[PDB]
């Protein structure tokens, strides 16, 4: 098996500015005069798509920012000047042999101001607590960069158990990413307390945004 | 206009059979060398099987992990490539992409999950805001307690897409969880309704749920 | 090194 390895992981790059992406092979794609390498990018929820081939051709209607170049063993995809929409995982590909194989993937993520987030809180629908379950839900959404603490609070006490934290990928328009935290609980523990709190802690601030609510309240 | 759509991928015990198809339009179809590309969190992308056009002789070659367990096949007439799995096993699972001219062409892939869990409906909860006030207004959708992978979540069938979040599925012990924001301006909501639309193929479970105001 | 044809772009390379 031909084995690619791409480096690095992932790469954040400002708006404009060069992203360099490295593909090497354990032996040579070189075959009849052209290096069998191609590169796809797979941006969030879709297939891969082709963007070069043969090292460095274009792939039909790709953007001229994108670029390949190398032979043998060691490739690159550039991508200059690089936009909001080239947030991605990139993908090196060879076609030399059977079995056709895939590097790991190179992610690249767009740099962009710092933003904090915004929280909202919810407590548990109707539907929700007539089942027997409970979950408490945060939205943190449109924050930069993607690191993030939540911290949940039952009555002012810190509870570790039973939180799940999902990010989305990077944002193709405005840079950002968002987060969901959600406390699942049983019914009968959620009726026990009465305040819920949500503590996101992020780059922006050294204090933290705090969003709660009392179960009695409206 | 290049289209490929493949189907019949969902749950299947391991040992178990399972046959994918692949319809293919928009190129001259017997001459297109089609083959089976999935992905993983575990493995990345992995090629799984080929298949040549006729002046090749339908040759076929496959993924060492898979030969004498998977068949490739195609029928010319139809515009169809089939994957037959047979002795499947849970490293199999992943979603499995129909590719054409090689890798020129990529189908939106159909997921294959080997487990021997069962199919479980979800419930799907208005997530409303807290009873009792901003410029902008944050609603949700929580999808709790299904399997297998996918979903499928809108927001007033597709026609609110921009301001809306979807979260990955996670899983809580056996059972997938997963979530949807949407934030539209005060005025936009409660005036107009907004619903929240799901669908798991798996368990023919299509729900709409109006997102209500709290009433005490 | 033929044209590729239904190889595709990214497909291997004859003869």
């Amino acid at each position: 098996d031909i084995v690619l390895t791409q480096s690095p992981a992932s790469l954040a790059v400002s708006l404009g500015q060069r992203a360099t992406i490295s593909c090497r092979a354990s032996e040579s794609v070189d075959n009849y005069g052209i290096s069998s390498m191609n590169w796809f990018q797979q941006k969030a929820g879709q297939p891969p798509k082709f963007l070069i081939y043969a090292a460095s051709k274009q792939g039909s209607g790709v953007p001229a920012r994108f670029s390949g170049s190398g032979s043998g063993t060691d490739f690159s995809l550039i991508i200059h000047p690089v936009e909001e929409d080239d947030t991605a995982v990139y993908f090196c590909q060879q076609s030399k042999g059977v079995p056709y194989t895939f590097g790991g993937g190179t992610k690249l993520e767009i740099k962009r101001a710092d933003a904090a987030p915004t929280v909202s809180i919810f407590p548990p629908s109707s539907e929700q607590l007539t089942s027997g379950g409970a979950s408490v839900v945060c939205f943190l959404n449109n924050f930069y960069p993607k690191d993030i603490n939540v911290k949940w609070k039952i009555d002012g006490s810190e509870r570790q158990n039973g939180v799940l934290n999902s990010w989305t990928d990077q944002d193709s328009k405005d840079s950002t990413y968002s987060m969901s935290s959600t406390l699942t609980l049983t019914k009968d523990e959620y009726e026990r307390h009465n305040s819920y709190t949500c503590e996101a802690t992020h780059k922006t601030s050294t204090s933290p945004i705090v969003k709660s609510f009392n179960r009695n309240e409206c | 206009e290049v289209k490929l759509e493949e189907s019949g991928g969902g749950l299947v015990q391991p040992g178990g059979s399972m046959k994918l198809s692949c319809a293919a339009s928009g190129f001259t179809f017997s001459d297109a060398w089609m083959d089976w590309v999935r992905q993983s969190p575990e493995k990345g992308l992995e090629w799984v099987a080929e298949i040549r056009n006729k002046v090749n002789n339908h040759a076929t070659n496959y993924a060492e992990s898979v030969k004498g367990r998977f068949t490739i096949s195609r029928d010319d007439s139809r515009s169809v490539v089939y994957l037959q799995m047979n002795n499947l096993k849970p490293e199999d699972t992943g979603i499995y992409y129909c590719t054409g001219l090689t890798f020129d062409y990529w189908g939106q892939g159909t997921t294959l999950t080997v487990s021997s869990a069962k199919t479980t409906a979800p419930s799907v909860y208005p997530l409303a805001p807290v009873c009792g006030t901003g410029s902008s207004v944050t609603l949700g959708c929580l999808v709790k307690g299904y399997f297998p992978e996918p979903v499928t979540l809108t927001w007033n069938s597709g026609s609110l897409s921009s301001g809306v979040h979807t979260f990955p599925a996670l899983l809580l012990s056996g059972l997938y969880t997963l979530s949807s924001s949407v934030t539209v301006t005060s005025n936009t909501w409660p005036s107009q309704t907004i619903t929240c639309n799901v669908a798991h193929p798996a368990s023919s479970t299509k729900v709409d749920k109006k997102i209500e105001p709290r009433g005490p | 090194p033929g044209p590729p044809g239904g190889r595709g772009l990214t497909g291997p390379i004859g003869p």
